[PDB]
């Protein structure tokens, strides 16, 4: 079976189903846990920096694509950088010709069709990477997330990566919580600290370990790491 | 590069305390012929927006169906076309502005010059010009070609600086507009008694007038006129 019909993105299984797209899918699992949340105010990632030893840095999961627009990645970071650089140029485009800013829900049917286009045809291969698009447009705070499959999705917050699941179900629970928490920054980003850390299990997140970004109503998009993430650990 | 065939004259404007008025006459001429009489050169975009252009017909017409075009794909995958992500008059201008200048860059210009009027999602009045060169500036009243030479003297009677417009009224505007079409139809050889307007207000919206005629016209002081110096009968 699955054997025969695995060997590139231009072959249908016989039920269907796009094998190698399904096993870029598995690398976004193998990745690092990252979170996202948002209110009517603000928008938040949370992402858990994976290092290789403890003489390594822990690589960076967060990426500003405007003052208005960021991401964090799960999977293949390369492909990660491919995309936000992408949007990033889309972004640009917007402002340049139209002197607007890129609405958050046309950023993420951008993506889908960049990402269809390596499913259908010969050579290419999908993109091994998942990504969670926040960014504060003329419609307020926005979250969506993108699968290397095409499908993006716009929610109140969510999680990938390893044991997202964990994060996920307190997302789905602290709801109606996080969802009014407007006009408070800090208020939001403990919330979601405390979502990501329902995934943990090697560890705990530590002032190295630990990456936050915001964006919102009157805050432009920004990354804190170390230091700057202490007051949350 | 080419040379213009059939074309538009004059296109005046001013912004007051809610809104910006524009017009332009009717006619499309053909050197000193003046061959066409129903040509609408205000172009109405969404119900905050109006292009008014001069210059080459040919092009008018390429920049309408562009004009059209932006309109419809805005509109796609957009569920709030109609609301928060509407066309705003200064994306309009900027995207224009954008083709103007890219087609004087290859040496084959849209040979117009145009004047965007319109009223943001904020209140603001938007009031700017851009030509076949590139060119780009704002200003409380604003004229192509000949109305640059005698309309602006008449309408910075009304409004000389920024701090003049929260003092003019729609009426006081529009009566200044109307006597410069006037004007204009005196000493302007390729001008047209019919004309058309259009005022953008930020409370009353679209108001798109038709065949509008200069009237109340003074001849009667020529009877008196004789010869070319000497002449007495």
């Amino acid at each position: 079976f699955r054997n025969n019909y695995d060997g590139d993105t231009v072959t249908f299984s016989p039920t269907g189903r796009l094998f190698q797209v399904e096993y870029a899918l598995e690398a976004i699992k193998q990745g690092s846990v990252t979170v996202g949340l948002r209110s009517n105010t603000h928008a938040v990632l949370v992402a858990l920096k994976r290092n290789a030893d403890e003489l390594s840095s822990y690589q960076k999961k967060i990426i500003k694509c405007d003052e208005h627009m960021g991401l964090s990645l799960a999977g293949l970071a390369p492909d990660a950088r491919v995309l936000s650089n992408y949007l990033r140029q889309q972004c640009n485009y917007s402002s340049l010709v139209f002197n607007r800013k890129l609405a958050v829900e046309r950023a993420g049917h951008l993506l889908c069709d960049k990402a269809q286009k390596n499913t259908q045809s010969y050579g290419g291969r999908p993109y091994g990477v998942g990504l969670l698009i926040i960014g504060y447009d003329k419609s307020g705070a926005h979250l969506l997330e993108f699968q290397p499959s095409g499908n993006v999705t716009e929610l109140y917050g969510t999680a990938i990566g390893a044991r997202s699941q964990g994060a996920k179900t307190y997302l789905e629970r602290t709801l109606d919580t996080f969802i009014k928490i407007d006009g408070n920054p800090d208020e939001l980003i403990k919330a979601g600290v405390e979502a990501i850390s329902q995934s943990l299990r090697d560890e705990s997140l530590t002032v190295d370990n630990l990456s936050i970004a915001i964006v919102g109503k009157d805050t432009p998009f920004t990354i804190y790491d170390g230091e700057a993430v202490a007051k949350y650990i | 590069t080419q040379q213009p065939i059939v074309t538009g004259t004059s296109v005046i404007s001013m912004k007051y305390d809610n809104g910006v008025i524009i017009a332009a006459d009717n006619l499309g001429s053909y050197g000193s012929l003046l061959r066409f009489n129903g040509v609408e050169r205000l172009i109405p975009v969404g119900d905050n927006t109006v292009v008014g252009i001069s210059g080459d017909i040919s092009d008018m017409q390429h920049i309408e169906r562009l004009l059209k075009d932006l309109v419809t794909e805005n509109a796609y995958d957009n569920p709030l076309a109609d609301a928060e992500e509407a066309l705003e008059p200064s994306y309009i201008f900027e995207y224009l502005a954008t083709v103007m200048y890219q087609r004087r860059s290859k040496m084959n210009p849209l040979w117009n010059a145009i004047i965007v009027a319109g009223v943001q999602s904020n209140g603001d009045q938007f009031l700017r010009y851009v030509n076949l060169l590139g060119v780009t500036y704002s200003s409380p009243t604003l004229a192509t070609g000949f109305g640059a030479h005698m309309a602006n003297p008449l309408l910075r009677k009304v409004v000389d600086r920024e701090s003049d417009i929260p003092k003019t009224t729609v009426q006081v505007a529009e009566e200044a507009i109307v006597n410069a079409m006037r004007v204009l139809y005196y000493r302007d050889a390729r001008s047209s008694r019919n004309f058309s307007l259009a005022i953008i207000d930020k409370n009353t919206g679209l108001t798109f007038k038709k065949n509008l005629q200069v009237e109340n016209m003074k001849w009667d002081f020529a009877k008196d006129i004789k010869g070319y110096g000497t002449q007495k009968i």
